[PDB]
């Protein structure tokens, strides 16, 4: 073979140039990232038991859900936490290379199997199965340089005009608002209610 | 029907909030969740239902 | 890509901001990614230059030394084509592989 | 010597980088209010913007929100540094910046404040270091588990040379206010239990009644008591509920109150109650040493208390466990390829006898530079295997040809091969050495990874050149004489 | 080389052009394969000497 | 029986405020008319698996459902991964003309 | 239009904006590659032009 | 049909033919959403449309 | 709502199949604004009030 | 505490009527018994992903 290209240099040049051209064209389209997909996929199950202490949450929802979740394919490890607010978060980490979509489907199937055993209160709230992350990619803060709007106004503007379009942007897994949307707060006064013989 | 009504009313969950919850008064220093769980566990508590 | 999409979306939102509102970026890991890629590419070109000098030291002839240097772009661009074919991306790990 | 160096080389997963940002947190004691947390966060922000004004660009403190556990007694701050260009020197890097911060943050006396660098795999965990999971495997109970954790911290504090910044990743037990609703007294007073529950919940925790339209957007409607009636245990008596007779009756009539202590956030790992511990290795120590010490310390805990690694530590342990297999399989594959190509078993053995020459150089390079046995080093070790085998090929293959085609003697052919193939060997070796030289001497944004990738394989090349250029003739001659 | 690049059209129409590209490229490959091995065998046998 | 305004402010806004986190979502449009029907359409990028997209949309809708009025739930919310144009129409005719 | 009134393109309009017309670049690449193949075939840099 | 319908019918009648690709509408057509960003209201949005 | 918009109360079985049950005002009583006054609601005292 | 007729007419028929839009469905069968259990079985094609 080497003799064939020794006698035919232009053939070798053409081969090299074609390879280089393909390489440049590929470079144009190739995505750029710091690392490839390295972290194992994670699936989060969030359920709320309104007005339940941490001990009640672990016994009533988390234990029931975890018991069924065992046996899913390519499950690496699980973790859970029950807050005093009643929220229960079951995080399932799967082996690297697992297709996260199929993992979510299987987790939903197991959660459907385990749901009737849960308290009716947490069934009403609705349990969430979502692909989960651990660290914020980016934090975008909003300030008012005029010093006219407090945190409530800025937060409401963000929740009403910026959170949703970003939440639906491609590749945005989750958006947490470091504030609170406006709400019609009614601040009751027990003295006045008792004076008028009313109750909440 | 009366037995059903009493049984439904007896057991429930109360979202009793917290002491010193947000928004707090200026100067507050203690924040504790309030737990009011009037739940019935054994048989005798059910039997004792009015 | 998501960072750029987010920035484009914020750019679209900005005109409708009330007076005095300002968007700040108190935390972002994308600049590190960009600077790290720039650094690894700088390392790559420095490596190419250093390799050229080493061969020229032994070959002591520009035309003679040019022949192996021609083998660098062809192989590297072929590698990029292969990465594109199998769905791999241009990351710091592939860049380290090319530097090696 | 190669074995001795490999045994003594500390291990780690991935080097930390200076990504221009780092995190901070504050964990005030249980029962702390929002205002006390805000004061601590203001102190942290003031420190960042005055003592580190040249390095810190901006601080974004978030009260009431934590990476693990959300409460009024927690808070975090995202700190963004200046551009890398504006921060020269090692003193102006995340390692040194957070080291200086922790020196100030360890004297707060009001909270547990930590500043930590981001992990390499940001998706895997929230902070650099390790993720210890103390597990209650014997069903001892929550109280024993926290007692086990407290003892573990007592042991850890005795080794500040290895472990540093070791903190729980949860919330300590908090005082809880219990209200005992004596239902029979309520029935006697003629007050429905539903009214009691609704009144208490709406008064002290708010109630999402329904929605309303605010400038065309659906927003919630909440009712909650005013703040000043929602602060003290005395304020329970201020709330009245209407009885069936129509007479308002205070909460004090039919209820009592008592204080308890319960955990606000309970955790489970793989179906067993567990406490998560986060920490870092002391400067001058690798993550592997810290993990080994943590396992040793967890060994001395009372029976029924297990442990496990998760996240970054899980991946690091997996890498450490799978490495030897990888090395063995790679060596076997290389041996088989050499046997197939050269149609011999003698030639591959003589070539493979060269791999230690490159490996010892790779280990010496890491030992001198104080690097560790990272995944990058593992990749380098494989590259050095390849390079040493390449030099052995460049000598042996030419030596083998003369013995067959020209029918020369064993010693004569080896001498001729060593004489003729010296220059190509040096050319390729120096080409590789200067190729990875920019990685080794790099000092910039990604210098942590670049040094790890380059340093290990560079020294491997210099020894696979210097040693092999002399030892490969010995291996070839000795093997051929025995025809083994 | 004439028909391959139209396979890599971007956008929504990219598949539309990719269909033609793949079809014609495969047809040409099969055609030259047939002309290389199939047809010469037929020419030797079928063609009566002229 | 709900008019357009009621349909929007009680169903469409409630549902669409929870339609976030879905992958490969090009754009979302929704409309509610006087007949009382709300129609939220979510278009995805080409090549998106329709089954997985439907699963994710259904998950978000399951989160948002309990906030909806009871009548809406009883009528039955439907999620369909169908096209826009009719593939075919199968008309039925009574030749006798007796039926209506 | 007055303040607060944005706009956007949907459907086909949306699909056209994202799609870029790469046809001239693709055809240029095709011409270059065909020339290279011809140069390889004839072992000449000039003959391909014919 | 359009000539007959539009001339006579009091209502807007549109006889039309579905395109080759149903999603890609008229080659000259476009869809233009006019979004009320500032929460002005339906009345102001309609005025802006006018 | 039940008079002017129809209400779906529950189901019934028709020839073996489950079908809905609706209540609505007869057409002639929900056609004009004046038809509002025809509808009465019963008070607590038991009196029909328009 | 429901009979077969009750179980059918109140559960099975409703579920069957609302089982539309599933893919690769070969046949479905269901039953209701005196115990009160409705069992609906859907059988899919061989290659279907469970």
């Amino acid at each position: 073979m080497p003799n064939f290209f020794i006698d035919r240099p232009i053939f070798a040049w053409v081969i090299a140039i074609i390879i280089m051209l393909a390489g440049g064209l590929s470079i144009l389209k190739l995505p750029v990232a710091q690392y490839p997909t390295i972290a194992p996929p994670a699936i989060s199950i969030t359920a709320m038991y309104p007005g339940a202490d941490a001990e009640t949450v672990q016994n009533t929802v988390t234990q029931v859900i975890e018991q069924n979740m065992n046996g899913i394919d390519h499950l690496m490890y699980m973790s859970s936490n029950g807050d005093s607010t009643g929220t229960a978060t079951i995080t399932l980490t799967f082996e690297s290379g697992t297709d996260p979509d199929i993992a979510q489907v299987q987790v939903q199937n197991k959660l459907a199997l385990a749901t009737p055993l849960l308290p009716q209160e947490v069934q009403q709230q609705g349990i969430s199965v979502e692909k989960a992350s651990s660290s914020f990619l980016m934090v975008v803060g909003v300030i008012n340089t005029n010093g006219t709007m407090n945190q409530d106004d800025i937060s409401d503007y963000v929740a009403a005009n910026m959170k949703d379009p970003i939440s639906r942007t491609s590749g945005v897994g989750d958006v947490q608002l470091f504030g609170s949307q406006y709400a019609m707060r009614i601040w009751m006064d027990p003295n006045k209610l008792n004076n008028f013989q009313l109750t909440p | 029907v009366d037995v059903i009504s009493a049984l439904k009313a007896q057991n429930a969950q109360v979202a009793a909030g917290q002491l010193g919850g947000t928004p707090p008064v200026k100067g507050q220093q203690l924040n504790a969740s309030i737990i009011a769980q009037t739940r019935l566990t054994n048989t005798e508590e059910f039997g004792n239902i009015l | 890509d998501t960072a750029n999409a987010i920035r484009a979306e914020l750019a679209k939102m900005e005109p409708f901001f009330p007076s005095g509102m300002k968007i700040v970026y108190p935390y972002d890991t994308t600049p590190f990614v960009k600077i790290s890629i720039h650094e690894v590419v700088k390392t790559l070109v420095e490596a190419i230059i250093l390799v050229f000098l080493v061969m020229y030291l032994f070959l002591q002839n520009f035309r003679a030394t040019l022949i192996p240097t021609i083998a660098v772009p062809v192989v590297l661009l072929g590698t990029f084509a292969v990465l594109a074919a199998f769905g791999f991306s241009i990351n710091t790990l592939t860049m380290f592989g090319m530097v090696l | 010597g190669m074995a001795w160096l490999f045994v003594r080389l500390p291990s780690s997963f991935l080097p930390d980088e200076d990504q221009g940002v780092f995190l901070s947190m504050a964990q005030l004691p249980a029962g702390a209010t929002q205002e006390r947390t805000q004061k601590v966060l203001d102190e942290m922000t003031n420190y960042y913007l005055t003592k580190e004004k040249d390095n810190v660009e901006s601080v974004f403190a978030v009260n009431g929100f934590g990476f693990a556990g959300r409460g009024q007694n927690t808070g975090i701050a995202f700190v963004s540094l200046k551009d890398w260009s504006q921060r020269p020197g090692e003193e102006n890097k995340v390692e040194a910046i957070t080291a200086r911060a922790m020196g100030y943050f360890s004297q707060i006396k009001d909270a547990m404040v930590f500043a930590f660098n981001l992990p390499a795999i940001v998706e895997l965990g929230t902070a650099t270091g390790f993720d210890f999971e103390l597990i209650d495997q014997g069903g001892l109970g929550h109280e024993k588990l926290t007692q086990a954790r407290n003892q573990l911290f007592g042991m850890v504090a005795q080794h500040p040379d290895v472990l540093t910044g070791v903190r729980p990743n949860g919330l300590e037990d908090t005082p809880q206010f219990k209200i005992d609703i004596d239902q029979e007294k309520a029935q006697a007073l003629g007050v429905s239990i539903s009214d009691i529950n609704t009144t208490l919940g709406a008064a002290w925790g708010g109630s999402y009644v329904n929605d309303f339209i605010d400038r065309g957007r659906v927003k919630k409607v909440y009712i909650m008591s005013e703040a000043k009636y929602r602060m003290l245990p005395e304020d329970i008596g201020k709330w009245y509920v209407r009885g069936s007779d129509g007479q308002m009756v205070p909460f004090s009539a039919f209820s009592t109150s008592r204080w308890e202590y319960g955990s606000p956030r309970l955790e489970r790992y793989n179906g067993l109650p567990s406490l998560e511990i986060l920490g870092q290795a002391a400067p001058g120590k690798s993550t592997g040493e810290a993990m080994a010490l943590m396992e040793e310390l967890a060994g001395k805990l009372p029976s029924g208390i297990g442990y496990d690694w998760t996240g970054m530590s899980y991946q690091e342990r997996l890498s450490g466990n799978q490495a030897p297999a990888l090395y063995a399989i790679s060596l076997i594959v290389v041996f088989l390829c050499l046997a197939a190509l050269y149609e011999s078993w003698s030639i591959p053995f003589s070539v493979m006898l060269v791999v230690p020459l490159g490996v010892v150089g790779a280990l010496l390079a890491a030992t001198f530079r104080g690097l560790t046995n990272d995944v990058y080093f593992q990749v380098g070790l494989l590259t050095t295997i390849g390079l040493s085998a390449k030099n052995a090929i460049l000598i042996v293959e030419f030596a083998k040809d003369l013995m067959e085609k020209e029918g020369k003697g064993l010693i004569e052919a080896t001498l001729e091969a060593v004489r003729m193939r010296l220059r190509p060997i040096l050319m390729t070796s120096l080409a590789f050495i200067l190729g990875v030289m920019p990685l080794v001497i790099s000092s910039g944004a990604g210098s942590g990874a670049q040094n790890a990738v380059g340093t290990g394989v560079m020294g491997g090349m210099v020894t696979a050149t210097i040693l092999a250029i002399f030892f490969v003739p010995v291996f070839f001659v000795v093997v051929r004489r025995r025809f083994s | 080389a004439v028909f391959i690049p139209m396979a890599f059209f971007g956008g929504s129409t990219g598949a539309i052009y990719r269909q033609f590209s793949i079809t014609i490229v495969s047809a040409m490959a099969l055609s030259v394969l047939v002309a290389l091995i199939l047809t010469p065998a037929l020419c030797a046998t079928m063609l009566k000497p002229i």
